[PDB]
């Protein structure tokens, strides 16, 4: 919704600055999506076939 | 409060807000695994270097500099040649994971100042101070603290 | 076999693998158990060299699924990954050999004792992290154990001798004997 | 020639005749390598002359 | 620590001389790390075929 | 005090500080293995010579001479060609390690004036005097003595 | 066997397989799909990504 409003607007392209562009939310960046894979792929292997450490209670 | 003491207690008891300037800078100092001598780095597919790259032709840069009614904006000789090799190798069985897993590992390390095969500590400027982060010791709680608290504040 | 306890034969008999501990070993150790990622296991880590083993153990399970056709990654219960040997461990691992050694000498009643400094003389002159202590156990048998019998050929070994091994740090080289 | 090889032959016999370590491993396996010409067989023919004084204990396969 | 101070400093690059750059300690050079491999490798090759008679008691 | 006498006693008894000018220069003189005739050098992978090298193109040197907004600073034709050969040979079993030991080796010989396959004595200027060092006879204690004592002193 | 019942032995007698539920199991999915937007799908797509699994199913045939 905010990216189509500035896209359809009659503004010159030299006036489009990074101040005038609204930021994506934190779910939508590469910083989240790359770190979310290490929440899976590192974790996915660190609980496949390995279950002696830190299952104390 | 020393460096190994903080890694156990500050997760349980101590907040980062009550720490002195000589205590914050030493937790951002490199560990004792730094200055330990370590040969034999492990090679992997370097996503940093592009094997399909080429040189500035200077007649493309002239013709693409004069903007208007051109339909392709690169050379496509070394790229096409590369795609033909992947069609001819018949290597699939783990390369179906290599393009799809391994970048996440090296792409996230690009946000921490860490290159591809670098299993050691690499700095990262936050504000006016450097924080040495690792593959393993990410030091993420220091990064959230120094960005939020020391935005308009200075603690060396 | 790792799936169920049964396999048939050419008789189609019921082979039973229950009550049989099945043990799968292989190396797969090059390019990560090397000087790669494992300089100075002297320190060996209460909080840290665990964490290197917290990804080196992951990196083998990458090579487990992509070499073994990963149904073994499904069938096997526990994938054990050994730590590299510490020099603090070989002070007793070498000493675990002398108790097995005297079983071949309890007929003759030679009791053999080794100083800790003597072990340090052995480790620094026989051991590396990369060969895994097998030639150090050849270093015992082919260097030091050869002349205990030569101490016995010529009559310097009474059949009760308290053999005390030590090195007094000159690169001098002595066996201290008590009756 | 090659006294270091000859000592390694003698040491296994010292491991043999003295009641030293003999598991089911046979005493002193050896793999001799060298250029064609040098004393590779006739170490062993002198063993049967000297370890056994018979020369008919030598088993050429 | 000393290499980031001069790196962040507002000095022109022509003023950066080898006199103004602090030297690395002796653990951190190629002269140590190449000689440390001959303390291993050269020592290691002899871990196969340990000499009979060189160590006499 | 002659040359072979010093190799045994000066490790045990004699310090280098009490040695005359005619005694220091003769220990830095080459040994009797020098002037002994020795054919048949043993070939190895020469890390000195680069097989992936090429010629100065003079249109790259002109275009890279005009500094600014270029993205690759070499030719990359001969160095990609080389990498394709290592992918096609399937030679792994000792190339995983013969090179590694060699790099460390031949690299240390570069700090002693000794080239790659040179099993003999090569000089090294220390102060104003040359010291002939070897693969085996490194003569390291002479080098530590002539650098420290003869920094502002002269002993030929 | 799947086409007919009448199967000769090495005595060449017919061995019926009527009233025998024959069950054919194999994987043929291993190390080649591995997400297909689905192994990260516990919700799995109730009207949407079921059609993906149909196109996954079609590919296997
Ligand atoms: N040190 C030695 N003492 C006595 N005779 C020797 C010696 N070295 C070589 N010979 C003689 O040279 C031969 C050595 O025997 P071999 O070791 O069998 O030689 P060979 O030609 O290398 O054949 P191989 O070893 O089976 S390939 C015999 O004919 C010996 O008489």
């Amino acid at each position: 919704e905010p990216y189509l409003k500035i896209g359809r607007s009659h503004t010159l392209y030299t006036h489009i600055t990074p101040d005038a562009v609204p930021q994506l939310p934190k779910e939508c960046t590469l910083k989240h999506l790359s770190s979310y894979m290490e929440e899976k792929l590192k974790s996915m292997e660190s609980k496949k076939n390995i279950e002696s450490g830190k299952y104390e209670f | 409060a020393v460096k190994d003491i903080k890694k156990l207690i500050e997760e349980g008891i101590l907040d980062y807000e009550d720490l002195t300037e000589n205590e914050l800078r030493k937790l951002a100092k490199p560990d004792d695994n730094f200055y330990e001598l370590s040969p034999y780095a492990s090679d992997e597919k370097d996503l940093s270097l592009n094997e399909t790259s080429g040189l500035t032709n200077e007649q493309l840069k002239n013709f693409l500099g004069q903007n208007g009614t051109y339909h392709m904006s690169y050379d496509s000789k070394s790229i096409d040649y590369a795609k033909q090799k992947k069609s001819e190798k018949k290597e699939d069985q783990q390369e179906d994971d290599d393009g799809f897993y391994d970048a996440y590992k090296q792409i996230k390390n690009s946000y921490d100042g860490i290159p591809n095969n670098f299993n050691h500590e690499a700095p990262q400027l936050i504000g006016n101070n450097y924080v040495f982060t690792s593959i393993y010791d990410t030091k993420e709680n220091l990064i959230k603290f120094l960005k939020k608290n020391s935005e308009y504040d200075l603690y060396d | 076999i790792l799936g169920d306890g049964y396999i048939n034969d050419n008789h189609r008999r019921n082979i039973d693998f229950s009550n049989t501990i099945i043990i799968m070993t292989s190396n797969l150790g090059a390019e990560l158990f090397k000087k790669k990622l494992f300089f100075d296991a002297d320190n060996s880590g209460t909080p840290e060299y665990k964490r290197v083993m917290e990804d080196v153990r992951l990196s083998l399970i990458k090579k487990c699924k992509k070499v073994f056709k990963p149904e073994f990654v499904n069938r096997i219960d526990k994938i054990g990954v050994f730590e590299p040997l510490n020099k603090k461990n070989l002070h007793k691992i070498v000493a675990l050999r002398f108790k097995k050694l005297e079983k071949r000498l309890e007929e003759k009643n030679i009791q053999v004792s080794v100083s800790e400094k003597a072990i340090d003389y052995i480790i620094d002159q026989s051991y590396d992290p990369e060969l895994g202590a097998r030639p150090t156990l050849i270093f015992i048998e082919s260097v030091i154990m050869t002349k205990f019998a030569i101490m016995y050929l010529k009559k310097e070994l009474v059949d009760d001798m308290d053999v005390f091994v030590d090195y007094n740090s000159k690169a001098k080289n002595l066996v201290i004997n008590l009756s | 020639g090659n006294e270091d090889i000859i000592k390694s032959l003698s040491d296994a016999v010292v491991k043999a005749a003295t009641g030293m370590k003999d598991p089911e491993k046979p005493i002193g396996t050896f793999l001799f390598l060298g250029p064609t010409g040098v004393g590779k067989t006739e170490l062993a023919k002198t063993l049967a002359i000297e370890l056994f004084n018979s020369k008919d204990n030598l088993i050429r396969v």
